[PDB]
């Protein structure tokens, strides 16, 4: 269940590294296109956090999540900023949050008095005044209920379906990182002088073993000369000493 | 949930010299036998450490915070659990709350709106409990929390012989809080003065708070006359130091030297030695600083007509 | 001229509604100057839109404009007795200075 | 404020030729960037530009009626005259005088004067 | 510290920095190589283009030779192209100095007026005039100061 | 036509003399920045071996054309060496190429078993497959198209 467009709801993910090639592996989403950042590049990018913004609306509607689109659900439903940095994904919806004769319980905001900014959520359903009279007590002349529920059922035609839609948002570099991607390990070497690049530091002497003892929190070792004489094994937490052939 | 104990029995602080304290492992390297020169923020050798003391007597009031702090507290019945630190602690500024009372390590960063003399303690029972738990009435809107794993304390409420001896650093590199621990079992020396001995300290944790921090208080643990055990704990500032370390061949730090608080210290460091020999050495410059400061410009002033000539028609 | 535009439209009172004016892009040119003027009867027309989706001093935050390919298209949300008036439609050229169109008028019930 | 003003004869003789006035008050033509045209429109269709005049004494007319119509400005007395030439049934028409800018076209226009043809 | 002011079409508002080589650059506007201070440029369509267009402004097309940095003055002489003597009105070999603008509001980008200042200035050689804006304080002597 | 990325067009130039003046005078040239050389002394040099090359990208990724930046379109389908000589033109084409109803002639390439090295094509059209079955025929999980 997601929640409506008038309505939707935020969440934050961080300290976290997302492997982002399955959600673009995956076969049914189909919106894929990324302006502030590449739509492969999210393996190698960090973020302070990542915004996600989740909620169903119709399929006739999804291609005004864009900066600077207006409509009714541009306007009055769901908005976005001029200067968006992310991207969103969107799918169509009508198998899982269609019923069989309908489903009802989506709905969106008709009438309201303004405009207001950009992600700003409102749930108040009272009678909005079109004309220049006041009105009170329940639904009358110049002022009805603004909130009209969507028709959506199998039956439909194209574009009456619901469309689920994602939003990926996230801050350029601005905080310490929590969001990063994900690393890959191959091969091993042991006691030889080979090109090898550990934890980002190149090395090629050879790892050995003597007397001393790494305390839990030593990871590195440096010599006379100030060149790199020893590390910590990714792959084993075993003592290292580090010597060139 | 609060009360006013009041009845402020405020004795003048106490300060002690603090001989050979703050050293530490400033690098994640390995280094063996090594006479290695560091800069860093340090604690300089003979310092005036602030030193409080709780008994009826109740002294932990709030203190004034700068650039990173040394915590040493010697107990033997576990009294204090944490700690305050921020710089308005009134409800608009987030401040730092550290606390290790029963289960975990709770850390956290918020606004809380403290009453005038929260406690823990101040209870009728001899072994006490957390009376007002909750010292905190309020949390406006904070998001910076966390717990962890326990760490080394003890029970019950016992007076004198204190075995145990807990020295911590907290360091601010840009708003990144690193916390640095250690601790010294069976601790023989009087509490009136700090020990004569030197230990290398370790390195815990790092953590984003990134805010405003001028001033810090101690949490230690009916409130109306109760006399309470001895809590001894000493707060120690730091700045930038030069210092040199001497590794040995395990590869522990065995013992340091100051570089800029003694000419015999700094002919000791500036020789990448210990000892020296009979005779004359140089040594670093000698330079003087001004005073104050002065500017001179024409006293004229006549706006400049640029308007006009960009509005021009 | 070579220019046009729809005269009637009609629609429901409270609700949206809309109108175009479409010409040739070739005479508009690339730069647009989209402007709408509203027009009741018995005293002269005033402007309503003089930019791309943009309205003077003395607003009414219910007009709204957007400029497609060749057209431009004025659209009225919340209605009231007020739109039973003539607006026209006006950009600039290239080979002459003119607008020449017929207006659109409003019907609502 | 402006106020734009239209003053001349409503009935006219086909062989007879006419004249018109603007007596536009609240601005100073002269000002660098402002100008002020005309725009008729015959009833039943829709308008029609007649043309413009700067406020540097730079003037534009229709493309077909250059001969026909003569713009001139009087900047002491604030007025500016046209004049209309051999006129149809066909041309008969409310005629208005507005300032005009360049971002926007027209701004403010003069309530106009009905203009017929007949003897 | 002096200013100089123009209009000159956007297309070629890049010749204006020192290095450079045009129409205007070698014939109507030559900038030194070292140069102090600096220009700003903004477009200027709204006010000074007109619909019917703009023919007041004039630009030197033809000179005898490259003319030296910072030349202001200005001679309306006849030209002559080719070696035929020429004199009276123009004609073949014989193409008149300057030449008009226009600008229509229906131009495209690259063709609308712009309005170009310039400044230009020396560094502290001489008693300042123009100075910026900072309090003043006392003239203390005979001590240790930053001045 | 101005071909696709993946399949850049190579162009002879031989035996003729080359004025670049003329390629200064179209406005929208806004982005022209040259390593080897000076853009301002190309009128007196001569080479040996002239290349052309053409076609069209995004907006965003024309920053990427610049020799060294790694990424999609530098890594994957054309790129240049290090110490590579000449320089790139590129200007605006959305009234000629784009479409109201959508021009959709022009593609590139996404996935691929590795980089390449400069100045060489890669036309076939294989899918690429990332997981360890055996991908064959269409596309399927863990194996799609690379256009
Ligand atoms: C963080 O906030 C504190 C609290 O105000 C700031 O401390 C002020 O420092 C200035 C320095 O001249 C003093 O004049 C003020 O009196 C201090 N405040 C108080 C309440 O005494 C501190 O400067 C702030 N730091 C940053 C980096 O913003
Ligand atoms: C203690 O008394 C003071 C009066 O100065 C009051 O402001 C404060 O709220 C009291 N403490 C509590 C916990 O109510
Ligand atoms: C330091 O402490 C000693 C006593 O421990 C005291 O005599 C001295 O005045 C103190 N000095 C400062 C600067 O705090
Ligand atoms: C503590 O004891 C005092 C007197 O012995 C009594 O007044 C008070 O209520 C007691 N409080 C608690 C929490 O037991």
């Amino acid at each position: 269940r997601f929640a409506s467009v008038y309505a939707w709801n935020r969440k934050r993910i961080s300290n976290c590294v997302a492997d982002y090639s399955v959600l673009y592996n995956l076969a049914p989403f189909f919106t894929f296109k990324c302006y502030g950042v590449s739509p492969t590049k999210l393996n190698d990018l960090c973020f302070t956090n990542v915004y996600a913004d989740s909620f169903v609306i119709r399929g006739d509607e999804v291609r005004q999540i864009a900066p600077g689109q207006t409509g009714n659900i541009a306007d009055y439903n769901y908005k976005l900023p001029d200067d968006f940095t992310g991207c969103v994904i969107a799918w169509n919806s009508n198998k899982l949050d269609s019923k069989v004769s309908g489903n009802y319980n989506y709905l969106y905001r008709l009438f309201r008095k303004s405009n207001l900014k950009p992600f700003e959520r409102d749930i108040s359903t009272e009678i909005y005044q079109a004309g220049n009279k006041p009105c009170n007590g329940v639904a009358g002349f110049n002022c009805y209920f603004p909130l009209r529920s969507y028709s959506f059922r199998p039956t439909y035609g194209v574009g009456h379906q619901p469309y689920r839609v994602v939003v990926l948002s996230f801050e350029l570099l601005h905080a310490p990182a929590t969001v990063c991607g994900p690393k890959k390990s191959t091969n091993l070497v042991k006691n030889k002088c080979v090109n090898f690049n550990f934890n980002g530091l190149k090395g090629t002497g050879v790892l050995t073993e003597s007397n001393k003892k790494f305390l839990p929190f030593q990871q590195f070792g440096r010599d006379i000369a100030d060149t790199t004489d020893a590390v910590r094994d990714p792959q084993t937490l075993e003592i290292l000493d580090i010597t060139p052939c | 949930q609060c009360v006013n104990l009041t009845t402020r029995t405020q004795l003048p602080p106490a300060y002690t010299n603090s001989f050979t304290r703050g050293v530490y492992y400033p690098d994640k390297v390995f280094r063996s036998s090594v006479l290695h020169s560091t800069q860093d923020l340090f604690l300089p050798f003979f310092s005036n450490v602030t030193w409080f003391h709780v008994i009826k007597r109740f002294d932990n009031p709030v203190l004034p915070f700068n650039d990173g702090v040394y915590f040493a507290s010697i107990e033997k019945s576990n009294i204090i659990r944490g700690w305050i630190f921020g710089t308005t602690l009134d409800s608009k500024t987030q401040s730092l709350l550290i606390v290790n009372n029963a289960t975990n390590v709770v850390i956290k960063v918020c606004e809380f709106q403290f009453c005038n003399d929260p406690f823990l303690d101040h209870k009728n029972n001899k072994s006490w409990m957390e009376s007002e738990f909750r010292v905190y009435s309020s949390a406006n809107n904070c998001t910076f929390e966390y717990v962890s794993q326990p760490f080394l304390m003890d029970l019950e409420g016992k007076q004198g012989n204190f075995k145990n001896l807990r020295e911590f650093v907290f360091k601010n590199i840009d708003g990144y809080f690193k916390i640095y621990s250690k601790h010294t079992p069976i601790l023989v020396r009087e509490p009136e003065d700090l020990p004569q001995g030197f230990s290398a300290l370790e390195p815990l944790v790092d953590l984003p708070i990134g805010i405003n921090i001028t001033r810090f208080q101690t949490l230690l643990a009916s409130s109306s006359g109760w006399t309470a055990g001895a809590a001894a704990y000493y707060v120690g500032y730091l700045q930038p130091r030069t210092f040199l370390l001497k590794y040995n061949e395990n590869g522990t730090i065995t013992d340091a030297v100051d570089c800029a608080l003694d000419p015999l210290s700094e002919t000791k460091c500036t020789l990448k030695s210990f000892t020296v020999e009979k005779g004359i050495y140089q040594t670093s410059n000698f330079r003087v600083q001004p005073t104050e400061s002065i500017v001179r410009f024409p006293n004229i002033t006549n706006l400049c007509p640029f308007d006009e000539v960009f509005n021009a028609t | 001229s070579a220019l046009t535009q729809p005269a009637s439209v009609s629609g429901s009172p409270g609700q949206s509604i809309t109108i175009s004016c479409t010409g040739t892009s070739s005479d508009v040119g690339g730069s647009n100057y989209v402007s709408w003027y509203q027009h009741h009867p018995d005293r002269a027309p005033k402007l309503l839109i003089y930019e791309v989706t943009n309205r003077p001093s003395g607003v009414s935050n219910r007009f709204s404009g957007s400029k497609s390919a060749n057209t431009a298209s004025l659209t009225i949300s919340g209605l009231q007795a007020e739109d039973e008036a003539d607006y026209y439609c006006s950009s600039y050229t290239t080979t002459s200075t003119h607008i020449l169109f017929g207006g659109g008028t409003k019907l609502t019930v | 404020q402006i106020t734009l003003k239209e003053s001349g004869p409503t009935l006219v003789k086909p062989t007879q030729t006419l004249t018109l006035t603007c007596n536009f008050s609240g601005f100073s033509l002269n000002t660098y960037g402002v100008g002020v045209g005309w725009i008729r429109q015959p009833p039943g269709k829709a308008l029609e530009w007649l043309a413009l005049i700067y406020w540097d004494g730079d003037e534009r007319y229709g493309p077909f009626f250059k001969n026909k119509v003569t713009i001139a400005k009087d900047t002491s007395k604030n007025q500016v005259v046209l004049t209309m030439t051999n006129m149809d049934p066909v041309d008969t028409a409310t005629y208005y005088c507005a300032r005009h800018l360049i971002p926007t076209i027209f701004d403010y226009w003069g309530q106009g004067t009905l203009v017929t043809v007949s003897s």
